[PDB]
RNA sequence: CGAUGUCGGCUCAUCACAUCCUGGGGCUGAAGUAGGUCCCAAGGGUAUGGCUGUUCGCCAUUUAAAGUGGUACGCGAGCUGGGUUUAGAACGUCGUGAGACAGUUCGGUCCCUAUCUGCCGUGGGCGCUGGAGAACUGAGGGGGGCUGCUCCUAGUACGAGAGGACCGGAGUGGACGCAUCACUGGUGUUCGGGUUGUCAUGCCAAUGGCACUGCCCGGUAGCUAAAUGCGGAAGAGAUAAGUGCUGAAAGCAUCUAAGCACGAAACUUGCCCCGAGAUGAGUUCUCCCUGACCCUUUAAGGGUCCUGAAGGAACGUUGAAGACGACGACGUUGAUAGGCCGGGUGUGUAAGCGCAGCGAUGCGUUGAGCUAACCGGUACUAAUGAACCGUGAGGCUUAACCU
RNA sequence: AAUUCCUUGUCGGGUAAGUUCCGACCUGCACGAAUGGCGUAAUGAUGGCCAGGCUGUCUCCACCCGAGACUCAGUGAAAU
RNA sequence: ACACAGGUGGUCAGGUAGAGAAUACCAAGGCGCUUGAGAGAACUCGGGUGAAGGAACUAGGCAAAAUGGUGCCGUAACUUC
RNA sequence: AGGACCGAACCGACUAAUGUUGAAAAAUUAGCGGAUGACUUGUGGCUGGGGGUGAAAGGCCAAUCAAACCGGGAGAUAGCU
């Protein structure tokens, strides 16, 4: 449940650190995008040197909400922390080359099977 | 209405063991991908319980790797194989949310005897 | 086709092999009996008249209770028609039983809704609120504007306003039956049929699935 | 919220006619003291289906 | 809306809705009948009344739970020693509303109500 | 001119079609893909931000699309007052000055209970020509119609390669709506606890009052959406542009004059809702009244008496029905509410007692005590015997079976 | 610039984007030296702008307790 | 002009906290403010709470939320010290 | 020591919501500024319509201001409704 002027961490090593969204894609008057989706960030936070400086506007994924997901059985998985994992406007495949933290189950697919090896816990 | 609770004593089971808030829990769910279908460990507090018969829940929290998870469960469900207790303790609450925004030595909770 | 009449007590939920947390609910159906047959020739067009329930001898009425009597049937409670078509056998003596949904997979359910009272603008019609600050003084809810200037110089006809909520016949169509009960005479429908428990709903098989 | 005519006494008549008060439709009576007193309410007497209250 | 709540507002706040209660159940058990509206007894009913079926069961503790409902030394001795067993067979039901028209500076439609024994 | 408040935003729209999307056909300097350009088509849908007082505009970024217009450049008896606009003040510039200047910054009171037409809801009387209890047929009306993408066919055809479909199928999402609360949560000043400050209940303990529930932590049923079920259809008919078949006028070509076939979200239906105050007032299976008379109104008329039934109104208990009406259940044959026992659910070891200790405090009885609406129960309390209203074969004409 | 019309002049930071803001250029329509020039520590219920904290301001409004508005009883206006 | 949520100078100063005539509860003392009884709608005035995000609202952080006391360590450019 | 600071009395009145035939013909509730000084306040006396008074807005001078209130010329005059 991710809208517009949300302040999300970063899950990987592209060093950003703190990211804000900007738009949410995929249809006319989208209010909420949770994980397998594609937001659109600005970067504004990064390292002292990393991947991607501070100005970028590049392509993401919401990968750990705190509005939680919801499985069939109706038991719901929540986090501690709204982040997301960076993209690349040219290939929707990640920077970065290692993801920290757990990702959830429901985001496995042939769009992101990338994501699915490098996390510790697929939860 | 027994016309209600005639149908929620077929889908319950008698398997459930007996915990308090403010204790470690190990859950084995069921994870089904491709055509395995495998067990998934789960450890951490319980800080909610809730008691509705067939509907009836509870809050597993644990620090994974740094991001904070809490999940959910639905007990009477056929996601979950067990539940087993490990070390259980002694709060004088059963709602704890102030192991929300604690982290680490101060978020403790003290040994239960007997 | 033949429809029948059940009421709903609660909402519970079906689970399965895997997992999936089925929402489904329980209508009451006891075995409806035929009361009135009709055609053109008799009536005009071919239905059936039904009744199911119970009510209490000093309270049915001396018309009632003649047509009660004409049949052959107990004190039910209502009287409710379904339409029909052709290809057909009848008579009015025996009863209808519950299994007629035991080979339909998909299923109409019509009912009342429930009462929410003399409603608002911004709760009925979904009209978005106006600013609660910055300003604004005693026009928090109104629903605004309503009509142009000196022409038309009126408010239109199909206008919507403030008004009573629902509390009306209401249809969820084309629902998921899981499960029949020949021993305590229920039918679990998938989801949320219309009004509130203690009220009595006109379920069929759904006429277009 | 300012009217432009004044209207008459047929439309004060026809706004007036819904005013039907009707008075009790009948009283009910006692059977130790018997008198007319209303349909489920005390007598001034203090007498109520036979019991004298107070 | 209001569907299925219990409860009555009576036109007074939730510090004044206890408060004038206590001082009706310290009448109603004092004087075993007395005259007041009937919203304000239809409604005193469930306030004396499980106040009663609370005493019919004498202990220690309930002389403070008791003392806690009415706060009078006079009425918990009173409801612990004389109204304690004279109902203590019924299964509730320890008050009578009886009707008596209307009042005069107000047109407030008043009622009597009582316990079971006066005779 | 004895006054119709003016630009732009916010809130609600409705129609127009010179049509932005989406639907169907012809041309191309159209291989496919994507386009060019007119012709038919208005059912439905139409961006969140930065900047200035701004419609526009520029810019950042989506989507199938970010249409064009009238409606007092819609809408201040509905709402901001920033713009231009009153009184103050200043800078440029002009005049000697008083003061001006689509030049500019700064601060600057937006009044009203709806009489009537109108519109959304809820109702009483009467008519429907014997009177009452219900269920319905439906002439008309009214909401509804949207679209993305991935996968199969198929990396097929086309194409040198590069690329890359028609036509049909299967799945999943957003915007908009209908419900309901079982699951996830929100509120829960009526349900448990902790806690400060102070005064009283004689006092220690124990409980209550007040300071926004004093500050908080939790929370039942209900109300709710971010919570999850369903919808937009498929089909039939005649149709707009266009392609046809047969074929004269004009012995030949000719969709047209005779006739015959196709054709799209527009049209009528199909889906659903209130729907006999449709005066063209209906259809429809049921239950009740089968007494005497005199008076001039000579019969469709007025009155005295046993008659007062069907059934409804009123009164009390009330509700997942509710502004008041109205709709629904119960009325001693009966669970309609309040009570009560057993339970559930919420909070979290009550007071009292004995031990430990300098004391705060822990430990035992103890998952104990209290418990709002909540599911199944109990006649102890409340719902009174009656009385009140509705009547006694239905008017006339004409047609048809029958004694 | 509180004075600059052509104008959102021109460039650079600030923002993903900045007709306002801060820093420079001077082609100043029409600043300028006691109707004063430029500058400045503190101060202002002062003009303009960005940042952290905070949340119903808002996307999106849901519930709750009170004084009104609706019903019954007494008194009983006003604009037109 | 009203038995008016308006205004009008001096004198006295109790407890438990408290820096104190602030504030919270009180005793001595005074009043419940001259219309009520109900039901628990739209809407409006005055208020308490809120999941995810946190100025995207708007002319503008307007309003609201938040900070908030005593003791100790510490404290930048700039300057008329 | 202060035309010092935080802050009740006291004086003033910056913003917003109430209300604009309201409790008031300018107030009330939550916030605000000054608060040993060029302050605030009770009493008395002084100034006077082309004149008074003004830390200067044409402000204020008995709910009246670019020339007050009352009586007189005055039944001022009016090509205008
Ligand atoms: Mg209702
Ligand atoms: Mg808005
Ligand atoms: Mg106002
Ligand atoms: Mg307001
Ligand atoms: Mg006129
Ligand atoms: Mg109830
Ligand atoms: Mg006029
Ligand atoms: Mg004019
Ligand atoms: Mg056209
Ligand atoms: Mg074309
Ligand atoms: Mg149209
Ligand atoms: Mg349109
Ligand atoms: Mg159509
Ligand atoms: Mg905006
Ligand atoms: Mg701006
Ligand atoms: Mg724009
Ligand atoms: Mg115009
Ligand atoms: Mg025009
Ligand atoms: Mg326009
Ligand atoms: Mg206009
Ligand atoms: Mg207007
Ligand atoms: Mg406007
Ligand atoms: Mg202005
Ligand atoms: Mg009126
Ligand atoms: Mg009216
Ligand atoms: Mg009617
Ligand atoms: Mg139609
Ligand atoms: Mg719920
Ligand atoms: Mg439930
Ligand atoms: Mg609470
Ligand atoms: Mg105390
Ligand atoms: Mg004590
Ligand atoms: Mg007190
Ligand atoms: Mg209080
Ligand atoms: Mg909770
Ligand atoms: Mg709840
Ligand atoms: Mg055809
Ligand atoms: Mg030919
Ligand atoms: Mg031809
Ligand atoms: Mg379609
Ligand atoms: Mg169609
Ligand atoms: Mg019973
Ligand atoms: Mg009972
Ligand atoms: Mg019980
Ligand atoms: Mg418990
Ligand atoms: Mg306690
Ligand atoms: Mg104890
Ligand atoms: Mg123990
Ligand atoms: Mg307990
Ligand atoms: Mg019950
Ligand atoms: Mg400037
Ligand atoms: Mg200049
Ligand atoms: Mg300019
Ligand atoms: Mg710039
Ligand atoms: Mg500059
Ligand atoms: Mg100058
Ligand atoms: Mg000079
Ligand atoms: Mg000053
Ligand atoms: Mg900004
Ligand atoms: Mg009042
Ligand atoms: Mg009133
Ligand atoms: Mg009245
Ligand atoms: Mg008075
Ligand atoms: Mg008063
Ligand atoms: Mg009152
Ligand atoms: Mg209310
Ligand atoms: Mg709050
Ligand atoms: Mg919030
Ligand atoms: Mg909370
Ligand atoms: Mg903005
Ligand atoms: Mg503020
Ligand atoms: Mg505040
Ligand atoms: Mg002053
Ligand atoms: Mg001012
Ligand atoms: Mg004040
Ligand atoms: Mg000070
Ligand atoms: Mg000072
Ligand atoms: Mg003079
Ligand atoms: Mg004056
Ligand atoms: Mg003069
Ligand atoms: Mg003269
Ligand atoms: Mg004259
Ligand atoms: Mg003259």
């Amino acid at each position: 449940m991710i809208q517009e002027q949300t302040m999300l961490n970063v899950a990987d090593n592209s060093g950003a650190r703190r990211v804000m969204c900007i738009k949410v894609l995929g249809g006319s008057h989208r209010r909420y995008a949770g994980v397998g989706d594609i937001i659109k960030i600005t970067i504004k936070e990064a390292i002292p040197r990393g991947k991607v400086k501070k100005g970028d506007v590049l392509k993401a994924v919401v990968v750990r909400t705190k509005k939680g997901v919801r499985r069939p059985d109706g038991s719901v998985i929540r986090f501690d922390g709204n982040a997301c994992v960076l993209l690349n406007n040219n290939s929707e495949q990640p920077i970065g080359t290692r993801i920290f933290g757990p990702v959830t189950r429901e985001l496995r697919s042939e769009k992101f099977m990338k994501i699915i090896s490098l996390a510790p816990e697929v939860l | 209405s027994n016309i209600i609770k005639q149908l929620e004593q077929e889908q319950m089971k008698q398997d459930v063991p007996s915990f308090r808030p403010g204790d470690t829990v190990e859950v084995k769910v069921w994870v089904v991908e491709g055509s395995k279908k495998r067990l998934q460990a789960f450890e951490g507090v319980v800080i909610a319980i809730r008691n509705r018969g067939l509907h009836s829940a509870f809050t597993v929290r644990k620090i994974s790797n740094g991001e904070g998870v809490e999940r959910v469960f639905q007990t009477h469900s056929p996601v979950v194989d067990s539940i087993s207790v490990k070390r259980r303790g002694a709060v004088r609450k059963a709602k704890l949310y102030y192991l929300r925004e604690r982290t680490g030595k101060a978020a403790r909770i003290k040994e239960r005897l007997n | 086709m033949i429809g029948l009449v059940g009421k709903k007590v609660g909402m519970t939920r079906i689970f399965t092999e895997d997992g999936v947390s089925i929402p489904v609910t329980v209508i009451e159906v006891e075995a409806n009996r035929v009361t009135q047959v009709k055609d053109l020739a008799n009536d005009g067009y071919r239905a059936i008249q039904v009744t199911t329930g119970a009510k209490k001898a000093n309270r049915v009425t001396k018309p009632e209770a003649g047509h009660f009597a004409k049949a052959g049937v107990e004190a039910g409670r209502g009287l409710w028609e379904f339409r029909l078509a052709e290809g057909e056998e009848f008579t009015v003596g025996q009863s209808i039983s519950v299994e007629l949904f035991a080979d339909v997979k998909k299923v109409d359910v019509t009912g009342t809704s429930k009462g929410k009272g003399f409603a608002g603008t911004v709760k009925r019609w979904n009209f978005r609120t106006q600013d609660a600050t910055h300003g604004n003084s005693l026009s928090h809810r109104v629903p605004g504007s309503i009509g142009q200037n000196q022409t038309p110089g009126k408010v239109f006809k199909g206008k919507k306003m403030a008004g009573q909520m629902g509390n009306e016949r209401v249809t969820v169509q084309s629902l998921d039956v899981v499960r029949v009960d020949a021993e305590r005479n229920l039918l679990l429908v998938k989801g949320a049929v219309p009004g509130a428990t203690g009220s009595d709903l006109i379920v069929k098989p759904a006429v277009k699935a | 919220a300012v009217q432009q005519n004044k209207p008459t006494r047929s439309k004060r008549g026809m706004r007036r006619s819904h005013d039907a008060l009707t008075a009790v439709t009948s009283l009910s009576v006692d059977k130790t003291s018997g008198e007319k007193h209303l349909r489920h309410h005390i007598t001034a007497d203090g007498y109520y289906r036979g019991r004298k209250v107070i | 809306m209001r569907h299925r709540k219990s409860g009555r507002q009576l036109n007074r706040n939730s510090s004044h809705r206890q408060a004038m209660f206590r001082n009706m159940a310290g009448s109603l058990v004092r004087h075993e009948i007395i005259k007041t509206t009937l919203p304000k007894a239809k409604e005193l009913r469930r306030v004396v009344e499980p106040l009663i079926t609370l005493a019919k069961t004498d202990s220690v503790a309930n002389r403070r739970l008791a003392f806690a409902r009415t706060r009078d030394n006079e009425i918990v001795a009173k409801l612990f020693n004389e109204l304690g067993p004279r109902f203590a067979s019924r299964a509730g039901g320890y008050t009578r509303i009886l009707k008596c028209g209307f009042r005069a500076g107000d047109n407030a439609p008043m009622a009597y109500i009582e316990l079971v024994d006066r005779s």
